[PDB]
């Protein structure tokens, strides 16, 4: 046997934590400023840098 | 008829996943910044990923008529997914 | 995706343990191809390791004409010399793999349920399987299909 | 791995329908979502570096995911 995951104490892993339950400033981006996308053509020559690796 | 009463849903933290994708993306590329929605993403990926694998978990036991599942199920949810 | 997968149908289902597996295979081509596509049937014979998987079949296709195609796949069944025990009654995977150029663009997966049809084997099975009286049952409305995103050229 | 905890794991496999889970099933699940994290990552974040950019966004991961695979339970 091993560990029950239904019953009194179910609640218990639900409870709401608003201190962890959001996404902290730092590390993220400074403003909502406009990002270029990839281009179709650095799309591939990312991909094809990517398969260099899987090589070895 | 019946109404729903509406809820976000938890798997996993935020925060806390937040500085997990700071830990691994600074060993790839240090001063690197991240979009709130890139993060996000992430996340509903991950989230997505680890619930599918748990059902293909559930399913495993059902049929097999077990009540307790096993690393060796995930071993195998992995497989029928492709990775080795 | 140049090739895409419309269906795969599991044709004698459930069969006897030994019985050679029928899949029907439904796929689209959006342009012509260069080279060919190969298909594979392999039979995990243990999750525990790549050693135990079966290649019970592969079938090369080519050259393939754009639009809806149809074939029938018709492998035989596993070794059962080459089955862990442990994994042999019980559940397991069969999985359906593309390829083209030698890159997987598909995987079409089925959990297989191999189980006695008798209630006294089921009461108590035997210590070695015996494989002549198992059924097997692909969990066909149940598969776990993935793309991958390959080149193309 | 800490970012990801028990009661998360837990969390995760009552909505994946499970009853019951091995003490192994923590360990393991860890391992699993390590290699995925690190994967996924790893691409976006190439992607960002091809685009000449030090700003990550939701693209390049979306770029990344079809690159690792995605299934669904059925055809189409």
């Amino acid at each position: 046997d091993g560990e029950e995951l239904i019953g009194d104490g179910m609640e218990r892993d639900y409870r709401a934590i608003p201190e962890l339950d959001a996404y902290e400033a730092e590390g993220l981006a400074l403003d909502d400023e406009d990002v270029e996308e990839l281009t179709a053509s650095q799309r591939e020559a990312a991909e094809r840098a990517m398969r260099q690796r899987d090589r070895e | 008829i019946r109404r729903y009463q509406k809820s976000t849903e938890l798997l996993i933290r935020k925060l806390p996943f937040q500085r997990l994708v700071r830990e691994i993306a600074q060993d790839f590329k240090t001063d690197l910044r991240f979009q709130s929605s890139a993060v996000m993403a992430l996340q509903e990926a991950c989230e997505a990923y680890l619930v599918g694998l748990f059902e293909d978990t559930n399913l495993c036991a059902i049929h097999a008529k077990r009540v307790t599942i096993m690393p060796k199920d995930i071993q195998l949810a992995r497989r029928i997914r492709g990775e080795r | 995706a140049k090739v895409q997968v419309n269906n795969v149908v599991v044709l004698d289902n459930p069969s006897p343990f030994y019985n050679p597996f029928q899949f029907e295979i439904t796929f689209e081509c959006i342009e012509d191809l260069s080279e060919d596509l190969e298909w594979k049937i392999i039979y995990v014979g243990s999750a525990e390791s790549e050693e135990y998987d079966q290649v019970l079949d592969s079938v090369l296709v080519g050259p393939v004409p754009a639009g809806r195609h149809m074939f029938v796949f018709q492998a035989d069944a596993p070794n059962p010399g080459l089955i862990p025990d442990a994994d042999a009654v019980g559940v397991t995977v069969v999985l359906i793999t593309c390829t083209y150029r030698g890159q997987e663009f598909i995987r079409v997966g089925y959990y297989v349920n191999n189980e006695y049809t008798e209630t006294e084997l089921r009461e108590n099975p035997p210590v070695k399987p015996d494989f002549s009286k198992l059924q097997r049952n692909i969990l066909a409305s149940n598969p776990r299909v993935t793309r991958f995103h390959i080149n193309w050229e | 791995i800490q970012g990801i905890t028990k009661p998360a794991i837990r969390r995760l496999a009552r909505r994946g329908g499970v009853k019951r889970i091995s003490g192994l099933i923590y360990e393991e699940t860890r391992g699993v979502l390590k290699v995925f994290l690190e994967n996924v990552i790893r691409d976006a974040v190439t992607y960002t570096e091809h685009a000449k950019r030090k700003t990550v966004t939701a693209m390049d991961v979306v770029y990344a995911l079809k690159r690792q695979g995605r299934t669904l339970y059925g055809f189409g």
